[PDB]
RNA sequence: UCGACCAGGA
């Protein structure tokens, strides 16, 4: 029960080519020039234009049945607006120090390229992703 | 509406069928195949009116 | 020649129950209740009901085939709360609502001059 | 007001316009489902025959006696022969409906909804009139005679509903709409080059505000809001068809409230 | 079977409230599979149905005659001018649910044909019955009773 | 009964009405339809004529047929139509929808899958909740063109413990496919397991589709004013192709290829700028139709149609044929009265230049109508050939 | 009953095809599916 | 080949098809005229002697 | 005027004319 | 053969009005479409009804016996 | 229809004349200028086969009978009036097709066997064979209850009397997947 | 109830 990865990120491109609540997003991290990101995103819910800045949280918890809202004692982990539940299916060997991790939320791929990671993600399935701002 | 064109046999309405047949007196000529040996053939189906 | 009554339809047959609640092995606290000679009628306007019900965690419907009028209610609620008063609640609601629909459209047609 | 508000636009003798606000969907569509099956309605159920020199069938003729609307008004006070404690029929469960015609005249002799006969004790209760509505006072063309033609029946009519013979519906075609503009998004729509011009607006577009382009998608809105349109056929008046719904609906749960406490 | 080839049997018979409907109320008097257009490319059935909606509410007779100037596009401005949207579809909404369907269907007038093939006159069952003299089998037909 | 598949045990149901009823995925094994087709039912009277019924002739038994070493049953009709419109990146279902769509599932755990969307509304995928009809420990990984692990135009396969990760479910997937989900199912879980799958998917996707709906229309045949002229300049361009090698032939400047007439050479040339033509118009369609045209719909999923039918339908009916040749002069030097002695137009020999939505002119009525008559010839023969053949 | 009273037999190169010479003379679609294919005609 | 290869047979049935949804890929929806005509001969056993003399 | 072209329209009169004469079965009739 | 009672569609008695609508066609020589709307046939089934039925029951009534 | 290219004011006409057409309709609308009228007055013609091979026929006879001094893109392509040599004229295109094809709407619309299965299955559609039926006694008789004439239509249909004695009704249909049965 | 013809269905 953690948070397993957190930064900063600037929008490049918002692609959504034949879908109508869907769009794959491109962009790269502030912090490391290494850091790049290519996710799907339900526009619908959660709409986002070019040079957007978000904070992309990945987080393992806040194997049991879904529950409805009752947000009354819920621990709401929401300090965000997007919030998906995925899993981790590639584990790609990108050169030097370079590794990105694969993600399906249900069919919105995900894919996270980096270095630091080795520390965090996961080839366990249970993942979150949380976007602010 | 009944159009009539039948004939009324043992009580059942019977129609009788335009029968198709190739025309008499007609002069017609043919290519006869490769095991032959006879090359055409000159034809003419002759029978009295 | 093979086509059932049509009265089969509403009227419960020799030794029949409107209800048979089971209950549910597949989870906690879970139910399955069968409504014979009932159609989506009372099926959907249940279930929909049953959702507004904030201590209810599962409630769907279905009419596992068209020939037969009868259909399954599979209701799961909060540790404590039963499902078969889940159900009363949810039924009471619905006659409340459409008491005051009623009363609501009467005052509503003596308004008119047609 | 209470809970569910209702807003009539437009009442008559046989068409009630209204809004059904601060409703769910399913509530709005279960009502619409009894009001085309399940409310009790009197029609004729047996027809025994006398005398038919007629051009059409036996049970042709029986078949559209079915389907004339007779009165239904105090339907509620006669017992479904099925409860009714006689052997086959009676006052109680029943309405006795005579019919002879003969073709007096040289011309063609016309047999209408009219010329049926209550011959049952209605014990004062407002039921078995054959509905008309007709400008003339006639009332559904049953059949046609030539001159030594005859046709002498009895008609015994019963309580019932849709779901048995849709002869026993009180009501016509229902209108039934929510979310005229496109605002929940239940529906996308089909087209060449633009939806918005392609599709005819609804009428009911001037009972909610348009979209407003530039504003996002509501997810959290669910719909509420109905635009009905019920008809009736005759048999009960137009507010009785709504009443009448709404009653047996209540009814229908009410079985299930006293089916759990038998349990 | 409409007057395309596009035979088919019933499968099941649903009443008003179980069908779907369009706003105003009007209901299928049958629901045929849109998998019966593509390969078959029946392109006339679409036609004649476009062309009775128009001749329903007009009140003309419409003239699906061969080899004229009638074109889909002349009969769908017709209809636009009837008030419903010019290539036949319509909002429909589920009979269960009340939910708008997602699609819209293509509803319309269509003439169908009662054909001769009926399956009480077809259905058939024997276990053990009238034999055959010389061979000893059964008999022959469903009119004979046979196996 | 041209298969062993033709023949198979099934359990009873009795049932009301006078049909005998069938799983719709069982159709293609008996090669039956519903527009009057009667069936053929042999009860068996011995315990152990049950027995050889029920352990060798049952259905799930004939899943995967030895005949081309591939299942011989897959999703159909309107499960396979649903199942594409179901498993788009763009499809999401609400907890109302999702939880009926659980509840069909017969042999569900009663554990409601957490959203892939949980931030303003909590949306499940179609992926999703279709993988619930999907068993434990099925692996399956396809691979179509632009496939990269990210998939990008929602391409291929990528199923992991009977979890959908990435992929559009169609014909590819659950038809009677090699690779298929189906031939996987049936030999990693077993018959019975697989015949549990088609029952799931079935129940799942039809319900999902009786509540999204599906139809056809003529305006699915309509295609846009620029694109009809592109179609129309098209044919157009291709008659002035022939024309010219028409004036070519006339003026004895073509010469036959080998073993060939000049005649012979001619015709092939003509036949084939008139064919790539039918082609490039019909490409012309297939393209300016948005994916919202049903057609182009039922084509995606693989449940019924090919481009020839948008083709056909939308743009250009094509090059009419008997004995593999254009329309021969059946009276002195023409096809018809209607014309001139020695014409070798694409008109005259039979091009139906018109699509079915334009609709045919007398002449192209003729021709189409001389064409099909052969077709209909074929079919009455080959079946008493074909049949004997078998025996 | 009117298309019965219209029919056409052919006892028996190519006689099943639907020829030139057919031209308003006799209905090019109607004809049996059957092995009379084109052997029935109909005017 | 008309009476020894093949023969007409008895405990047969023959009737309309129709597709069904809610069938198993396995069953068949038999017409109830067609189950009150088709018999099957179960042996009586004391595992079945109750159920049987039931139905008779 | 009457010498004036005849139309598509016209056609169907002369049809009409036919089958008023003729009827549908006047080969098996003749 | 002779009017239906009610719309096989929508059930609105359509068979109370074959007089009306001939009437307003032969006395009145309105045109059909006006005289469906006119007879309070609002949706097509209803107006097909009306608009497409044959009335055969006319020339059974002329055989004699 | 019979063309001559004598027609003094101008070209290569038809014989006959918008008079023939109205001299022809009194007599439809006083129920004088009968069919035989047309061919007693060498107006027009009967061509077998082999005459047929001898002679040049039009389609139209307006469209193709004119000259040459935006064309609709919703119509279908047709060729044109090439020949001057034109000896007939097609009375119409559509008198190509039998009773049972003849009823098909728009068969100009669709894939030639699917118009050759329908005439076929229309000799199988219940209706009224007979107004007399009720005075027949007939092995099996089939009458459709409410006959409806056909809201499409062709113009050969009147000469059928497929309106007058209908085999089928106008049903309401929606193409669409819903229950999936 | 001996079986020949014709007409159909998939
Ligand atoms: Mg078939
Ligand atoms: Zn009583
Ligand atoms: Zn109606």
């Amino acid at each position: 029960s953690n948070t397993l990865f957190d930064d900063i990120f600037q929008v490049s491109e918002v692609d959504p080519g034949r879908y109508n609540k869907v769009c794959r997003i491109e962009a790269a991290s502030t912090t490391q020039d290494q850091c790049k990101l290519t996710l799907d995103i339900n526009v619908e819910l959660f709409p986002v234009a070019a040079q957007d800045s978000l904070t992309v949280t990945i987080a393992s918890s806040l194997t049991r049945s879904w529950r409805p809202p009752q947000a009354g004692d819920r621990s709401l982990a929401d300090d965000y607006d997007y919030v998906m539940y995925g899993t981790a299916y590639k584990f790609e060997e990108v050169s030097k120090d370079l590794i990105a991790v694969y993600y399906s939320f249900g069919g919105l791929l995900m894919r996270l390229e980096g270095n630091y990671r080795n520390l965090n993600n996961l080839k366990q399935e249970n993942a979150y992703l949380l976007i602010r701002r | 509406f009944d159009m009539g064109g039948y004939f009324i046999i043992n009580g059942s309405e019977k129609v009788l069928i335009a029968q198709e047949r190739s025309a008499g007196n007609i002069v017609q000529v043919f290519k006869k195949a490769a095991p032959s040996p006879i090359s055409h053939v000159a034809e003419i189906r002759s029978a009295l009116e | 020649m093979n086509a059932p009554d049509r009265f089969e339809l509403f009227l419960l047959g020799e030794g029949e129950s409107k209800l048979k609640i089971d209950p549910d092995t597949k989870a906690p606290n879970a139910v399955v209740i069968t409504f014979e000679k009932e159609d989506h009628t009372l099926g959907n306007l249940i279930r929909a009901e049953l959702l507004n019900d904030r201590k209810v965690l599962f409630a769907a419907y279905k009419v596992e085939h068209p020939f037969f009028a009868r259909f399954k209610l599979r209701i799961q609620t909060t540790e404590g709360y039963d499902p078969k008063d889940a159900l009363k609640n949810a039924c009471n609601s619905i006659i409340n609502k459409l008491g005051a629909l009623k009363t609501n459209f009467e005052t509503e047609w003596n308004l008119q001059t047609l | 007001e209470e809970g569910p508000q209702v807003k009539i636009r437009e009442a008559s003798k046989d068409n009630v316009d209204f809004i059904l606000s601060n409703v769910d969907l399913a509530m709005a569509n279960s009502l619409r489902r009894v009001m085309i099956a399940e409310i009790p309605t009197l029609a004729i159920d047996s027809v025994e025959v006398e005398t038919n020199t007629t051009v059409l069938a036996d049970e042709f003729i029986a078949h559209r006696l079915g389907l004339i609307p007779l009165q239904s008004m105090d339907i509620e006070q006669l017992e479904y022969s099925r409860d009714c404690f006689c052997e086959d029929h009676c006052d109680k469960c029943s309405v006795v409906l005579t019919l002879q015609a003969f073709g007096e005249s040289e011309s063609t002799t016309n047999v209408y909804s009219k010329d049926l006969v209550i011959v049952s004790n209605l014990m004062g209760r407002n039921i078995g009139h054959p509905i008309i509505q007709d400008k003339e006072g006639n009332g559904v063309l049953i059949c046609k005679l030539r001159k030594g033609q005859e046709l002498k029946l009895t008609c015994v009519a019963k309580k019932g509903i849709a779901k048995e013979h849709a002869k026993w519906g009180p009501a016509a075609a229902i209108e039934f709409e929510y979310d005229p503009w496109n605002k929940l998004k239940h529906t996308d729509y089909w087209y060449e080059q633009d939806s918005a011009k392609e599709w005819p607006q609804s009428k009911n577009c001037e009972y909610e505000d348009p979209p407003n382009e530039g504003d996002p998608f509501d997810y959290k809105a669910q719909a509420d809001t109905f635009y009905m349109n019920v008809e009736s056929v005759g048999s009960i008046p137009v507010d009785q068809v709504v009443v009448r719904g709404i009653d047996t609906l209540q009814k229908k749960v009410a079985s299930i409230l006293l089916a759990l406490t038998q349990m | 079977a409409s007057r395309h080839g596009q035979k088919g049997t019933i499968g099941i018979t649903y009443r008003r409230e179980d069908m779907p409907f369009t706003a105003e109320g009007i209901v299928p008097d049958l629901i045929i599979n849109p998998h019966a257009i593509p390969s078959r490319m029946t392109v006339a059935h679409l036609i004649e149905c476009l062309l009775s909606k128009v001749a329903a509410l007009s009140g003309n007779e419409g003239d699906a005659s061969p080899f004229t100037d009638i074109t889909v596009e002349g009969i769908s401005k017709l209809l636009r001018e009837h008030g419903y949207q010019s290539r036949g579809f319509e909002v429909m909404y589920n009979g269960h649910t009340g939910k708008k369907l997602m699609a819209q269907i293509f509803f319309g007038p269509t003439y169908y044909q009662r054909l001769r093939h009926m399956v009480d006159d077809k259905i058939h069952a024997r276990a053990r019955g009238p034999m055959q003299v010389l061979t000893r089998q059964p008999v022959e037909g469903r009119s004979r009773d046979g196996g | 009964s041209l298969h062993k598949m033709s023949m198979m045990a099934h359990r009873v149901k009795v049932i009301p009405y006078s049909t005998f009823r069938l799983n719709l995925s069982v159709t293609s094994p008996y090669n039956a339809d519903f527009d009057g087709d009667e069936m053929n039912l042999h009860v068996p009277q011995s315990e152990e004529t049950r027995a050889e019924l029920s352990q060798l002739c049952a259905v799930p038994l004939q899943i995967v047929s030895p005949q081309s070493n591939k299942p011989c049953m897959g999703i159909v009709q309107d499960t396979l139509c649903g199942i594409r419109k179901l498993t788009l990146r763009d499809t999401f279902i609400e907890l109302d929808q999702v939880l009926n769509m659980l509840y069909w599932v017969p042999d569900w755990d009663g554990v409601i899958p957490t959203p892939a969307i949980i931030k303003p509304k909590p949306l499940w995928s179609g992926k999703q909740i279709l993988s619930v009809a999907i068993p434990n420990g099925i692996h399956l990984q396809r691979f179509d063109e632009g496939t990269t692990l990210l998939s990008p135009k929602d391409n291929g396969m990528l199923i992991i413990d009977g979890q959908i990760i990435f992929g559009v479910v169609e014909k590819k997937t659950v038809g009677s496919s090699n690779g298929g989900l189906i031939h996987v199912v049936t030999r990693e879980k077993g018959p019975q397991v697989c015949a549990k799958l088609f029952g799931n998917i079935q129940k799942v996707v039809n319900f999902w589709l009786l509540h999204n709906g599906f139809s056809t229309g003529i305006g699915d045949t309509i295609a846009d004013g620029p694109t009809m002229r592109e179609i129309t300049e098209t044919i157009a361009e291709a008659k002035k192709k022939v024309l010219d090698v028409t004036k070519e032939a006339q003026a004895n400047l073509l010469t036959a290829k080998h073993g060939m007439t000049l005649r012979e050479s001619f015709e092939d040339n003509v036949v084939r700028f008139l064919n790539e033509a039918r082609d490039k118009a019909g490409r012309l369609a297939e393209v300016n139709l948005k994916d919202l045209n049903n057609v182009k719909q039922m084509v995606m999923a693989g449940s019924k149609g090919s481009f020839i039918n948008i083709a056909q339908m939308s743009a250009c009916v094509g090059q009419q044929s008997v004995e593999g040749k254009r329309i021969a002069f059946g009276f002195v030097d023409r096809t018809l009265p209607h014309f001139s002695k020695d014409d070798y137009s694409p008109e005259s020999k039979g091009f139906v230049e018109n699509s079915y939505l334009r609709g045919l002119t007398p002449q192209e009525f003729f021709f189409h109508a001389m064409g099909g008559r052969e077709g209909l010839i074929d079919t009455a023969v080959k079946t008493a050939e074909t049949g004997y053949i078998q025996r | 009953t009117l298309s019965h009273l219209r029919r056409t037999n052919t006892p028996i190169a190519k006689p099943r095809q639907l020829h030139n010479t057919h031209w308003g003379l006799v209905c090019p679609a109607e004809t049996p599916e059957g092995q009379a294919c084109g052997l029935v005609k109909n005017l | 080949r008309g009476n020894l290869m093949g023969k007409r047979v008895d405990f047969s049935a023959r009737t309309v098809i129709s597709g069904d949804p809610n069938l198993e890929l396995d069953q068949v929806g038999v017409p109830k005229s067609i189950a009150k005509t088709l018999t099957y001969p179960e042996v009586v056993t004391p595992y079945n002697i109750d159920r049987l003399t039931q139905l008779v | 005027d009457e010498s004036a072209p005849i139309t598509a329209e016209d056609s169907w009169a002369v049809i009409s004319a036919f089958f008023r004469e003729k009827g549908l079965v006047s080969q098996q009739l003749d | 053969m002779i009017v239906p009672v009610r719309c096989f569609s929508c059930g609105k008695v359509v068979g109370d009005k074959w007089e009306s609508y001939l009437n307003l066609l032969q006395e009145d020589e309105l045109d059909e479409g006006t005289a469906l709307s006119r007879l309070g046939l609002k949706r097509y089934c209803c107006r097909r009804m009306i608009l497409t039925h044959v009335d055969l029951i006319e020339k059974f009534l002329r055989y004699n016996p | 229809f019979i063309v001559e290219d004598d027609e003094s004011l101008g070209h290569k006409e038809l014989k006959v004349r918008k008079g023939h057409i109205a001299k022809l309709m009194a007599t439809e609308y006083q129920d004088e200028y009968t069919w035989s009228s047309l061919l007693n007055e060498g107006l027009v013609e009967y061509i077998d086969a082999e005459e047929e091979e001898s002679i040049l026929i039009a389609m139209q006879p307006e469209d193709l009978e004119p000259a040459e001094a935006d064309v609709d893109p919703a119509k279908r392509i047709r060729v044109s009036h090439h020949a001057t040599t034109f000896t007939h004229c097609e009375i119409h295109p559509s008198m190509i097709l039998g009773v049972a094809a003849s009823i098909i709407p728009f068969p100009d619309h669709n894939q030639s066997p699917r118009n050759t299965y329908q005439s076929a299955m229309g000799k199988q559609a219940m209706g009224v064979f007979l107004t007399n039926y009720n005075v027949r006694m007939d092995t099996m008789a089939n009458i459709l209850y409410y006959p409806q004439k056909p809201l499409g239509t062709t113009r050969a249909m009147e000469y059928l009397k497929f309106r007058e004695l209908p085999a089928g009704q106008n049903a309401i249909v929606a193409i669409a997947c819903y229950s999936g049965y």
